[PDB]
DNA sequence: CATGACGGCGAATACCC
RNA sequence: CGGAGAGGUA
DNA sequence: GGGTATTCGCCGTGTACCTCTCCT
């Protein structure tokens, strides 16, 4: 059908190649020849010369250049025959039925949010204003601002404060998915509840970054909009990030602090010989942080904290015992974040990498998702904010 | 992530073989033959 | 975008995909070389019948 | 000694080696490429010039008639570089060729003529290069990439294995012509020689000889040794050199004067043949069944019985031999055999041979040549002479020649362009004894094996292809046409010349859109060395050794600067000092090393002479009198790195940058930095984007002066003089009196560019440096270019930066910015963006540009005037329309600003198709354009006027002085009057009617630039009008922005952070970017560490200096301080004397330095770390470079010292402005439904097979098939999707996408019966 | 239609034709390529119901 | 020789960078694990590892021509100090060989994931328990001498 | 005309009985 | 708006 | 006549995005 093989203009007044008419012109011209050259009783040469010449022309039509030499347009490049449109890279199957472009999407550059929970993303608010419009024209029409589509349309492009407000309400739980290119395994899309922010940039939870081996030298992701009930589900379900702490590979935990987090915790449960406050002890946790915060202890001190650590029972309950710990200042700091139910074992120590790691890990095997993730954010925050201090 | 003699046991522990028989030697230590 | 055209062609024509991609289902269906087929489609030489 | 200019700002450089030789200008291999290309020739040897005298002389294939070149000229360009890029044409001279058609008297003598018409004829338009390297083609600005190909001539390979069976190494040899057909033999697993003609199927290769005329003895003559066999009486006995038998078993036992040496079973070795050095035995007997493993060499008849008893080569046996012997026949020819090193692969070539003579080799080529044709005899005798014996259809080029024989061992450089016999015959003699084990195989990858084609050479190639495309019809017109009186401009079509050449500079791969970011973006583009194109590699095919650092590439390609990506290690980047040779390779620059003594004379070594000396390496201490102070110097002898002693090193390198290119060059602290990291640094300091206001690096290499003033992007004085007149567009100076040639006024007008778009849409624009009155010399920097701070390459900006992660801010390279950033507009930018809008002729009716547009308010088009066209500096924003535009169908088709474009109106250009009534706005600007031609015409008059009249008042008080007659008598009566004449006038005869041919230069051009501004330009087919408006608009950096240091260290700015957050020191004195630490232990780019500590160092000069001149403090004591400053360092090779310099130059300099002394750290010969804590010494700065910072937030004091300084930051054209796009809903593709692509069209973002993995690796099969039918080609599903989400319904009603659809129908197309089943 | 979308889609297309091949959605790439509800999944379900009404 | 010279010098390098002198309570000399910001990275595991460590502050060590042979005299120079020419030079074979890799290899490695992908595609789990009793036997892996 | 890719695999070819 | 060529980002 | 080593033609060779010119 000629819709499907359409000339594109080119400046209005001229039409590039469609590099498949012109097979189609090349078969039809060799058979009117064949024919009027039929109903003329010709020479038998040229006749079986034509009839050469219009198979040469069909088989080119339908695969170009799978025998001989390939047949050119106006370029040297190859005409793209019937068999090229269905086959290969840029054929029908892969690149219009196997993926394909799709409606309720964009892009940006990323930025770290280092004050996002583990199931937000920052989204810009003009993506999000261009991204959610039939919703924001259908709330717009459910409170009467807009009496037609071209008024909602217009209060949309004018940007009014109301239309903000709606904004607000429409995604306040309408996950959105995040992607970056390339996509090697399922958890290079997650979903994230947005956050509108200024700017253009989309923010993105630090400790994602691994799952989609992101950093923030230049990489851009794509977001999507869940449109039904069914797909906003799926999102929150089955692809929410704190849904998918685990690699499907091998079981491990994905979310491990990195770099900076990492020294944060580490200068924070290091201990020096003879730091400020060395032999003090303490009432706990609480008093640890004061004396750091006022400078009257460091970060570093060996010192004695009363530290009440709870542990599960044969039914479940967590039977407290409380202790004098040889610790840390830093560590006692680190544990008011620690959530009950782990040994105070697992920070009184120098926590590096592998140890972050299997702090979350036993948080996890003990306390479940939930705990996990609340914790592995405060490990987050914790480490961003002793980095700084340090 | 891909980038395309004589044997010596080096920790305590009893011997075991398999697929293995028991010779006459001449100094008495088992050839292998399987 | 749904109607499709025919061509009646003058003289009868082979198939390419049914020629040329190995195995040549015309070749194998007949025991004649995929040579012969192509010298005898292309005008190069005769078949008895 | 300093200039007054350079006194200005002088950059204190660390650098400690000497700098023997210059750093060559630049951008010389485009210019003198073509140049080579264009300028005459009358030796013939380069571009015009041998193109035509290698197509001409024309003649008939009768040849009566013949067309004869005479010469060519290039006209005057109609329009200028700027008029053609305003107007989108090509800049480009006509060719204008004199030819001479000559016929001859029918059947004269011989030769002899009956007429000659000679006639200049035109063949086209030649697009020419600019000052600058560049081609203005339709309007663009385009660079031709240089190419590397290998070369012409005979390359010896093989296969390591890898082919057949194991480690059976199959050998080759490609003799390639720069033009013709390609030859090559080979080794098949068995030994036979075999040959392919244009990578044909291979035949034997003694086909190739038997076409030669060569028979099957000459050819066993040609590749064998014949032994003779002299029988007396009886035993076979056998006449021998000694040598022969070497290597082999003892067939026999040899015999030495009637007394055996070695029987038989011992095999001979070295001593034994030594023996017969005084045992010279020739006649020995042999068995008579050893004959059996023999082959016959010669063809042999009997007396007169007239039957062949044996042919050549054949296997002797022994009834052949018994036989042969009966007759008498004395003597056996053989050919000598050996296993090892003498194999009878011709033989056995042979034998394998179908042909057997000339017309059987003749028609076998000619079947391979040309299959599916059955050859007459003439046909393959032409054939097989056009392959590689014609001229016309053959050419190994000069260099292809000169390798040739130098792979050959030959003597002789120069040569003839096509194959002789003895060439094939010497390829393949050097092809079987490197089968041998006698010689070796060549390097592909090697630097003399690959060598340079700039533009001049593959113009001159295109044109050659035009010309012999414009020779047939000529030739074919010329005999076939009963020509009579007819001038040689009938023949000559110059459609296909010009065809060709505008493809080859329009649309080759090569004839690349130009990277104009930055001024070091045109000189890497003009430097770049290119593996692809016609001739050269694919970027999906190219294997891993291509793309390899090769050890010839030291001083010639820098082993840095590489795109990453597909395109890693076939684009490549020129070295600084590295330049082609005459033969196109490239050749890098070294001292002579003469008796152990270092001397200045400088030669220029290629990559095959290089490797037989030992080289020095920069980084070589010497003294005063040029010998070596040690005695074991590093060296390179052969491709490897080992120690010598100074009298064998013949070379040092000349410079300590040689090997770097000139963006690996601009890299302070090179040496520290990892190569990887370096890599990423060049690549992307050339995608800086220009700043509001340039700013010079703190911490620079001393190269940015010369990228600067290379680049042409600034304003380089002709001429000395001084600055008579100077204002933001222009400059006018007033030339010295020793500079002026003759008859001038000495006056030197510099225009400078302000605020147009570059080819990336950057704001070019040039500002002068110079003020009123200053005197400036030839090569000073008038006016400083985009990115160019008095001369200086400027990129970035000094940020002061603070090493320390901050609250995840600067997590994963994310990059912290303080708010002052912003508000001091560092890395604000201007962007200048081109809309067009063009009415054209429609079907119904023509469209309309006015003012009259249906369905607007009035307010919406206050910006435009009366004709429709917006108001020169208006603001404008997204949807605002820019002109108004109607199509009578009125429908509005106006031009609007596309959407967050939000700018300023700068510039409106209107052209108008002849017989188009132009508009009111159209009138109005091209009054405008008149005025200012006339201005152009009238101040550029009346100030060279001045310059005259000048001059004429110094050679009037010069001689002829008449004080009264200087008031009592004007200007204008010193060139008429009549009086009689002495020396007072007779001078004044000269220099007055230079000024007279002023009125007769600028009013007589008048009329002809007023007709180029009333012109009516010609524009597309169907075009009425074309309207474009220029939107500049400021970009101020903003989170999801990219910066960069110029060590790799990339980043996105996340956060803008407030003045009063940002760390702080004990003054108070916030940092402006906080980076991560973290980034730099494992990345090893350590040279931004030690820059930020340099960096400090500077600013603490300044920050003294600045002190010095707040308290007004004495020169001296100025004088003092910065004298101390530049005295710094470990014997560096800078000296600079302030005693020299006057008060007034001190405080100029000083007012210069006030914001930081520059400092010169070159690439490996830069300042050490001693140097740099001294100089933070000098500032009273410590020499950790580590300060106490305090939190902004709290006050409180951060734990460690911070390391804090000054880092050269660079924004890249990676804005997050450009990157941002969402889209809900919007227009469709047209086969399949689904939603468009890219930004530009509003596209849907691509959900492509990975992601539908991902999706169903989560099983969320809703969302899936809504990626796949409501959100793309279900056409009735997204519009129920969209209407239910209105609706407040989130539920899809999905169908069958389009393009299943068209899929089906596509495979019923191809006739095959494809269909959906029942329910 | 897996092995054609895969790769050699004129050699499988051209097997299917000859041998009058037929096609059940059964596979995740077929239901993707249709357009449908993929038999995995929250889709998984769907499909069951749609092959126990048969 | 290079490389025992390469493995003494990161072994002291590690021993002087890994260790600091502190005083005690009392004023008595103590080791101490260090404060050395780049080695509390390392050792954090935040970023970097012993290689680049002696990258930075031992010496490059040996290095690889482009056909892989190791060239004989190694970089000795560490990236505080500055490479010359030559080192330089020198490892841009290396880094040139290693981009390169990387930019040839995801090719493949895209590839081979699409097969994988196609070949296990429509495999999906359908049923809770088919009651089979093989099993494959799993042992701990043990190539000799080590787990 | 382009002549710098190559490994894997199956049908066809040739060689050796 | 389809194709080709060139360059670039992750 | 039939089994098997060699040859020849086809198949395949990462994703997403951005910019420019030029094209019956
Ligand atoms: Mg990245």
């Amino acid at each position: 059908p000629p819709d499907l093989r359409p000339l594109v203009p080119l400046d209005g007044g001229r039409f590039a190649t469609s590099d498949l008419n012109d097979l189609y012109r090349r078969v039809i011209n060799r058979n009117n020849r064949l024919k009027r050259l039929l109903d003329l009783a010709a020479p038998d040469i040229i006749v079986r010369n034509e009839k050469r010449m219009l198979q040469e022309a069909v088989d080119a039509l339908l695969d170009n250049g799978r025998r001989g030499r390939a047949i050119t347009g106006s370029n040297k490049r190859p005409l793209k025959s019937l068999a090229d449109m269905i086959k290969g890279k840029q054929g029908r199957f892969r690149q219009n039925l196997l993926g394909k472009r799709v409606d309720y999407s964009g892009r940006s550059v990323i930025t770290v949010g280092p004050y996002l929970r583990l199931h937000q993303c920052g989204l810009p608010k003009k993506m999000a204003l261009e991204l959610f419009k039939p919703f924001i024209y259908g709330k717009l029409e459910l409170r009467g601002l807009a009496t037609t589509i071209k008024a909602a349309k217009k209060m949309v492009e004018r940007e009014e404060a109301v239309v903000w407000d709606i904004l607000d309400e429409v995604i306040r739980e309408h996950p959105v998915l995040l992607n970056r290119a390339p996509t090697l395994h399922r958890l290079g899309i997650q979903a994230f509840e947005p956050v509108l922010i200024e700017g253009k940039a989309i923010q993105l939870h630090p400790l994602v970054c691994a799952a989609y081996n992101a950093d923030f030298d230049g990489d851009q992701m794509a977001v999507h909009v869940p449109l039904t009930l069914e797909a906003q589900l799926e999102a929150r379900a089955l692809m929410m990030s704190t849904n998918n702490i685990l690699s499907p590979a091998n079981g491990e935990p994905i979310i491990v602090p990195s770099q900076d987090v990492v020294l944060g915790l580490y200068y924070m449960t290091r201990d020096c010989v003879n730091a400020k406050g060395e032999g003090m002890v303490l009432t706990g946790p609480k008093e640890a942080e004061r004396l750091y915060r006022s400078g009257l202890a460091s970060l570093h001190a060996r010192v004695k904290v009363r530290i009440t650590e709870y542990e599960k029972d044969a039914n479940g309950e967590l039977v407290a015992k409380t202790s004098l710990k040889d610790t840390t200042v830093g560590r006692a700091i680190l544990w008011m974040i620690v959530p009950k139910g782990l040994p105070y074992s697992i920070v009184n120590q120098a926590l590096g990498k592998k140890a972050i790691s299997k702090m979350l890990n036993t948080c996890y095997r003990i306390l479940g998702l939930k705990p996990t993730v609340i914790f592995a954010d405060q490990i987050m925050y914790t480490g961003f904010a002793y980095a700084a201090r340090s | 992530q891909l980038t395309m003699s004589s044997i010596q046991v080096k920790n305590k522990g009893s011997i075991k073989l398999s697929n293995v028989k028991s010779v006459v030697n001449s100094s008495g230590k088992l050839v292998i033959t399987s | 975008r749904e109607r499709m055209g025919h061509i009646e062609l003058a003289s009868p024509t082979a198939h390419i995909w049914f020629l040329k991609s190995l195995p040549s289902r015309i070749g194998l269906l007949l025991d004649m070389p995929l040579r012969d087929i192509e010298r005898v489609l292309y005008f190069e030489s005769y078949v008895v019948i | 000694v300093y200039s007054y200019t350079e006194k200005k700002r002088i950059r204190k450089d660390f650098g400690k080696r000497p700098q023997v030789l210059d750093v060559p200008y630049l951008l010389s291999i485009q210019l003198d490429s073509f140049q080579k290309f264009i300028e005459q020739d009358p030796e013939g040897q380069y571009g015009l010039e041998a193109a035509f005298r290698s197509v001409f002389p024309i003649q008939s294939y009768s040849g009566n008639s013949e067309l004869q070149y005479v010469s060519y000229r290039l006209g005057e360009p109609v329009f200028d570089v700027q008029e053609c890029q305003i107007r989108g044409v090509t800049y480009s001279a006509p060719l204008r060729v004199k030819l001479r058609l000559v016929i001859y008297e029918r059947e004269a003598p011989e030769g002899t003529v009956k007429d000659i018409k000679e006639q200049e004829v035109y063949m086209g338009e030649i697009p020419l290069m600019t000052d600058n390297g560049t081609f203005v083609i339709n309007g663009t600005e385009r660079v031709i990439v240089s190419q590397l190909h290998r070369s012409p001539g005979v390359f010896f390979d093989s296969d390591k294995g890898k082919t057949h069976s194991s480690g059976k190494v199959l050998y080759n040899a490609r003799i390639i012509p720069y033009r013709g057909s390609w030859l090559d033999f080979e080794f098949d697993p068995k030994d036979n020689l075999f040959v392919r003609i244009d990578r044909r199927r291979k035949l034997p290769a003694t086909i190739i000889l038997r076409a030669l005329n060569y028979t099957t003895e000459q050819i066993l003559d040609l590749f064998f040794e014949k032994v003779i066999f002299e029988i007396r009486d009886n035993k076979l006995q056998m006449e021998l050199v000694p040598e022969r038998l070497r290597g082999e078993t003892a067939s026999f036992d040899i015999e030495a004067n009637g007394k055996v040496y070695v029987e038989k079973g011992r095999r001979i070795t070295a001593r034994h043949i030594r023996q017969l050095e005084k045992d010279d035995v020739k006649l020995i007997e042999v068995p008579v069944e050893y004959i059996a493993g023999k082959v016959v060499a010669k063809d042999y008849i009997d007396e007169s019985t007239g039957e062949l008893i044996c042919a050549a080569n054949m296997e002797l046996s022994l009834d052949l031999l018994a036989k042969l012997s009966q007759s008498g026949h004395k003597r056996i020819e053989t050919l000598f055999t050996n296993d090892l090193d003498h194999g009878p692969y011709i033989s056995e070539t042979l034998r394998v041979d179908p042909t057997n003579d000339r017309l059987s080799a003749l028609v076998e080529i000619y079947r391979m040549m040309r299959p599916g044709e059955p050859p007459t005899r003439e046909a393959a005798e032409s054939l097989f002479e056009n392959l590689f014996f014609s001229e016309d259809r053959y050419d190994l080029s000069a260099v292809g020649r000169m390798k040739f024989n130098r792979s050959l061992l030959r003597e002789e450089i120069e040569g003839s362009g096509i194959l002789s016999k003895d060439d094939i015959i010497d390829v393949m003699k050097k092809l079987i004894d490197i089968r041998n084990g006698k010689g070796e195989v060549d390097d592909i990858d090697h630097l003399g094996n690959r060598r340079i084609r700039s533009v001049g050479e593959m113009a001159e190639n295109q044109f050659r292809v035009g010309l012999v495309r414009v020779e047939r019809a000529v030739k074919e017109r010329l005999s076939l046409g009963d020509l009579d009186t007819l001038m040689p401009q009938d023949m000559i079509n110059a459609k296909p010349i010009s065809a060709a050449v505008k493809e080859f500079f329009g649309s080759s791969q090569l004839s690349q859109f130009m990277d104009q970011n930055n001024p070091l973006s045109e000189i890497t583009h003009k430097r770049r060395i290119s593996a692809l194109g016609p001739g050269g590699l694919t970027r999906e095919r190219a294997g891993f050794e291509v793309r390899d650092v090769h050890p010839t590439h030291y001083g010639r390609v820098c082993p840095i600067e590489t795109p990453e990506g597909p395109n890693i290690g076939l684009i490549n980047s020129l070295s600084v000092y590295a330049q082609t040779n005459e033969y196109g390779f490239l050749e890098t620059p070294y001292r002579k090393v003469t008796d152990g003594v270092v001397t200045d004379e400088i030669h220029y070594l290629s990559a095959i002479e290089e490797g037989n000396y030992v080289i020095a390496q920069a980084n070589s201490n010497l003294d005063e009198e040029g010998h070596f102070v040690e005695d074991l110097v590093t060296c390179r002898s052969k491709g490897e790195s080992s120690l010598f002693s100074r009298d064998q090193v013949d070379y040092m390198d000349v410079s300590t940058q040689q090997v770097v290119s000139v963006g690996a060059s601009l890299i302070p602290f090179l040496e520290h930095d990892d190569a990887n990291r370096a890599l990423m640094g060049a690549n992307m300091q050339r995608q800086a984007v220009p700043t509001l206001r340039a700013d010079k690096p703190l911490v620079g290499t001393g190269m940015e002066r010369a990228v600067a003033v290379d680049s042409g992007v600034t304003a380089v004085a002709k001429r000395g003089g001084v600055v008579q007149y100077v204002d933001a567009s222009r400059i006018v100076i007033k030339v010295n009196e020793d500079e002026m040639y003759p008859g001038e006024a000495g006056i030197d007008i510099y225009n400078l560019t302000k605020y147009t778009r570059s080819n990336q849409n950057t704001c070019i624009n040039q500002m002068p440096c110079v003020s009123l009155g200053e005197p400036v010399e030839r090569g000073d920097v008038l006016a400083d270019g985009p990115s160019t701070d008095l001369g200086e390459l400027a990129l970035g900006q000094n940020m002061r930066v603070a090493f320390m992660p901050w609250n995840g801010y600067n997590f994963e390279d994310s990059i912290l910015v303080s708010e002052r950033v912003v508000q001091e507009d560092r890395f604000t930018t201007i962007h200048i963006q081109e809309l067009a809008c063009v009415s054209r002729d429609t079907k119904l009716g023509p469209e309309e540009i006015t003012a009259d547009i249906p369905n607007v308010g009035e307010a919406a088009l206050s910006k435009l005037d009366e004709s429709g066209i917006v108001y020169i500096g208006a603001e404008v924003t997204g949807g605002d329309i820019l002109v108004g535009k109607v199509t009578p169908k009125v429908k509005d088709s106006s031009l609007r600003v596309p959407n967050g474009v939000s700018g300023t109106v700068i510039d409106v250009q209107v052209f108008t198709r002849d017989g188009v009534e132009k508009d009111k706005r159209a009138l109005e600007i091209e009054e405008m354009q008149l005025k200012q031609a006339k201005k152009d015409l009238s101040e550029e008059l009346q100030i060279l006027e001045a310059g005259l009249f000048s001059r004429i008042r110094a050679v009037l008080v010069a001689g002829g002085v008449e004080a009264e007659k200087l008031d009592k008598l004007p200007r204008d009566r010193w060139l008429e009057l009549g009086l009689t004449d002495e020396e007072k006038q007779n001078q004044l005869e000269q220099l007055a009617e230079q000024y007279d041919e002023l009125k007769h230069e600028f009013e007589k051009k008048l009329e002809a630039k007023r007709r180029k501004i009333t012109q009516g330009d010609d524009l597309a087919p169907g075009v009425l009008k074309i309207v474009k408006v220029y939107l500049a608009v400021k970009r101020r950096i903003q989170p999801g922005d990219k910066m960069a240091g110029r060590h790799g260290n990339k980043g996105v700015i996340s956060k803008i952070n407030p003045i009063e957050d940002m760390p702080y020191d004990e003054n108070g004195t916030p940092v402006d970017i906080v980076l991560n630490p973290l980034g730099v232990p494992s990345r090893m780019n350590i040279g931004q560490i030690l820059e930020t500590h340099l960096g400090m160092a500077a600013k603490g000069i300044g920050d003294k200096i600045n002190a010095m001149l707040k308290q007004q403090q004495e020169v001296a004591k100025l004088r003092e301080f910065i004298q101390r400053a530049y005295d710094l360092g470990a014997d560096v090779r800078q000296k600079v004397d302030l005693s020299t310099f006057s008060d007034e130059e001190v405080m100029r300099l000083a007012e210069n330095l006030r914001k930081g002394m520059p400092i010169a750290t070159p690439v490996f010969d830069g300042a050490k770390e001693a140097e740099i804590k001294e100089l933070l010494k000098l500032g009273d700065l410590p020499t950790s470079g580590q300060i106490r910072l305090y939190d902004g937030r709290t006050g409180e004091q951060f734990e460690r010292p911070v390391t804090v300084g000054y880092m050269y930051m660079l924004k890249l054209n990676h804005l997050v402005d450009d990157k941002m796009h969402a889209r809900s809903t919007g227009s469709y593709s047209l086969v399949t439904q689904q939603p468009l692509g890219g930004k530009a069209q509003f596209g849907g973002q691509r959900f492509g097979e990975m992601e539908v993995w991902a999706l169903e690796a989560y099983g969320a099969a809703y969302t899936l098939q809504e990626m796949l039918t409501v959100k793309s080609d279900d056409v009735n599903g997204r519009t129920k999707m969209y209407k239910n989400i209105v609706d407040g319904n989130h539920q899809m009603e999905p169908g069958m996408p389009e393009s299943f659809n068209v899929l089906l129908k596509e495979i019923r197309s191809l006739g095959i019966n494809i269909e959906l089943e029942d329910e | 239609i897996s092995a054609a979308s895969f790769q050699e889609t004129t050699r499988v297309l051209t097997e299917a034709a000859v041998a009058g091949k037929r096609d059940e959605l059964r596979g995740l790439k077929e239901n993707v390529i249709v357009g449908r509800l993929i038999p995995a999944g929250t889709g998984y379900a769907y499909h069951q119901d749609r092959m126990r009404r048969r | 020789i290079w490389a025992a010279a390469n493995d003494r010098v990161s072994k002291a390098m590690m021993d002087n960078l890994q260790t600091e002198t502190v005083i005690n309570r009392d004023g008595q000399e103590e080791k101490q694990v260090s404060f050395n910001s780049i080695y509390m990275m390392a050792d954090s595991g935040a970023r970097g590892s012993a290689a680049q460590i002696r990258q930075l502050a031992g010496m490059r060590g040996l290095m690889a021509k482009p056909d892989g042979s190791i060239i004989e005299t190694p970089i000795t120079a560490n990236f505080r100090e500055g490479l010359n020419v030559l080192q330089y030079f020198i490892s841009t074979h290396g880094a040139r060989k290693g981009l390169a890799d990387t930019a040839l290899k995801t090719a493949n490695s895209g590839y081979l994931t699409r097969r994988l992908v196609d070949v296990a595609q429509d495999l999906v789990v359908t049923e809770d328990d088919c009651g089979t009793h093989e099993g494959i036997m799993m042992t701990p892996v043990i190539e000799g001498g080590d787990v």
